[PDB]
């Protein structure tokens, strides 16, 4: 998750880099309340 | 009851910005209703827009868009606003309105403040010009006549006009100011007095004139 | 945008009577509309919302109707304290304008103006421009009609016409006709005159002078 | 009871006189009406009285014009509630 939020080239809009990321043990606490995020939203989903 | 204040008279120029400001005085704040409206002088009402005093909703106006901005200080409860790129036919009173206090929003205007006076010229305080306006015998009406006292192109309004500093109360006529095309304010006063008594009295208009701190006395020649 | 135009324009009443205010939409409502009083030197109240609700806090005699379209404001018995316009508002849709001004005054008798006039005191005339007045004093009602005939000829565009509001008690009204000019216009015209044409007066009556 | 009425309550380029809840602590008990607004929080790092980040106000609006499609018209809903307890009905009809 930390690549997809910190790259010096990061992708353009019409360049966006597709990621198949599986298997893993993910760890919403922290990029949830990084208090960096001037837009954290989704649909779908409850954030918690 | 919910009471609503304001700032005070506001002379700006063509170009510049302007703030208007009120505090509310409400019982409860449940989404309360700031909601503002203008009047150009004694014509139309045209309607300003409405802030969420709630939390942050700022719908505005068609014929506004783009150049009018609105919001509140929550702790002071105040709401303000901007106002930019003023113009002539800018000139107006503005209103605070809303409080709709019972329920959560409402769309009409139950709260008013009771006014800001905004005048949107070019030119400067100037000092109050001031003639006698003099009768004459030929027009002795049941021996009454009338007598006034002229004030031209003064900035900015008012003037306030007297006749004896009080002495005289009976007939009192004092006209509106009227703009002219130099962009100047100009009143005329008068008053009708029995012909009897015209050359036996003295008549001296009293025109005052704080925004020029000015004070001008001049005695009528009949 | 939500049309507005209200009927009639000015009326007339006398104390203790009934006065019909008629707010006609040009395209439909859903009787989204409120009634507000205005006095004069004043920030507004509101007394109707809804097309028929009464607001609390004012006299019972205030009672909206209609639906639809046509939408009317009834008084039964009138009070001094009714003496001012009435504004439509309506707010099916955006942007909520008003209507154009709906006054009573006090109905009584057509008082006779008293005809006046004021030529240039000297003063004006090393100004470097000169005015003339003339006055109308305790007319009935504002309705009337003024000229300028110089040197046998008509004035247009030049002239101003400023009139007092209403007496509270006089119950009558006032009138000042300004005519402005410049000096190389003041000696190559030789005598001046204002006339006034009113519904009381049984003739049209000119009034006149010349250079002192 | 639910009906469509957009005809009297979308006033034409959007009615925000409609809120709803959208962010509370908890699932709401049935029956209850909860009025009163606050701020919400997110996670960690909390708000108070403050606004923006891990911070919401609860109350969002409806924008009902009527240039919407059907599935955003506004409905005027009522529900009813009936119940048969001891005491002597009193809301019916025939009672003769």
């Amino acid at each position: 998750f930390g690549e997809v939020f910190n790259a010096t080239r990061f992708a353009s809009v019409y360049a966006w880099n597709r990621k198949r990321i599986s298997n893993c043990v993910a760890d919403y606490s922290v990029l949830y309340n990084s208090a960096s995020f001037s837009t954290f939203k989704c649909y779908g989903v409850s954030p918690t | 009851q919910v009471q609503l204040v304001q700032s005070g008279a506001e002379v700006k120029k063509p170009g510049a910005s302007v703030k208007v400001s009120c505090k509310a005085s409400g019982y409860t704040f449940t989404t309360y209703a700031m909601h503002w409206v203008r009047q150009a002088p004694g014509q139309r009402l045209e309607w300003m827009g409405w802030i969420n005093a709630g939390n942050g909703n700022t719908k505005y106006s068609q014929k506004f868009q783009g150049r009018v901005t609105i919001t509140r200080d929550t702790s002071a409860s105040t709401a303000y606003m901007e106002l930019s790129s003023l113009r002539s036919e800018d000139t107006a009173v503005y209103y605070c309105a809303g409080g709709g206090g019972r329920r959560l929003q409402f769309d009409y205007f139950d709260y008013w403040g009771q006014g800001t006076l905004v005048t949107v010229s070019s030119a400067s305080t100037k000092g109050p010009s001031v003639f006698p306006l003099a009768p004459s015998s030929k027009s002795t009406s049941g021996g009454t006549a009338a007598l006034g006292c002229l004030v031209k192109d003064y900035f900015p309004e008012p003037v306030t006009v007297s006749w004896n500093s009080g002495a005289l109360t009976s007939g009192v006529h004092t006209f509106p100011a009227v703009l002219q095309s130099s962009g100047l304010y100009s009143l005329s006063s008068v008053v009708t007095v029995p012909s009897s008594s015209l050359g036996t009295q003295t008549y001296i208009c009293n025109v005052n004139h704080k925004p020029s701190n000015t004070k001008v006395d001049k005695k009528v020649e009949p | 945008d939500i049309q507005m135009t209200q009927s009639p324009s000015t009326l007339s009443a006398s104390v203790g009577d009934r006065v019909t205010i008629t707010c006609r939409a040009s395209q439909s409502i859903s009787s989204w509309l409120a009634w507000y009083q205005q006095k004069p030197g004043k920030a507004p109240k509101l007394l109707i919302y809804d097309a028929s609700s009464l607001e609390s806090g004012v006299p019972s005699r205030f009672s909206g109707s209609g639906s639809g379209t046509e939408f009317t404001l009834t008084i039964s018995s009138l009070q001094p304290d009714d003496f001012a316009t009435y504004y439509c508002q309506q707010y099916n849709g955006y942007p909520w304008t008003f209507g154009q001004g709906t006054k009573v005054e006090i109905k009584r008798t057509v008082a006779a103006p008293s005809v006046f006039i004021f030529p240039p005191s000297d003063e004006q005339l090393k100004s470097g421009t000169a005015s003339v007045v003339c006055l109308l004093n305790n007319f009935y009602p504002r309705e009337a009609k003024v000229q300028w005939k110089v040197d046998n000829a008509l004035q247009s565009g030049n002239s101003q016409e400023s009139v007092t509001e209403q007496d509270s008690k006089d119950s009558t009204y006032s009138l000042s006709s300004t005519l402005t000019l410049s000096k190389a216009d003041y000696e190559k015209h030789k005598v001046y005159a204002c006339e006034v044409t009113h519904q009381g007066l049984s003739s049209p009556v000119t009034k006149s002078f010349n250079r002192g | 009871i639910a009906w469509n009425s957009n005809n009297l309550d979308s006033k034409v380029g959007g009615n925000y006189n409609y809120l709803y809840r959208l962010f509370r602590k908890s699932n709401l008990k049935p029956f209850e009406r909860d009025i009163s607004t606050e701020i919400y929080q997110a996670g960690s790092t909390p708000c108070n009285g403050v606004e923006g980040f891990n911070c919401y106000f609860p109350l969002q609006s409806y924008g009902f014009q009527p240039t919407n499609g059907v599935g955003y018209q506004p409905y005027r809903v009522v529900v009813l509630s009936f119940e048969l307890l001891h005491a002597p009905a009193t809301v019916c009809g025939p009672k003769k």
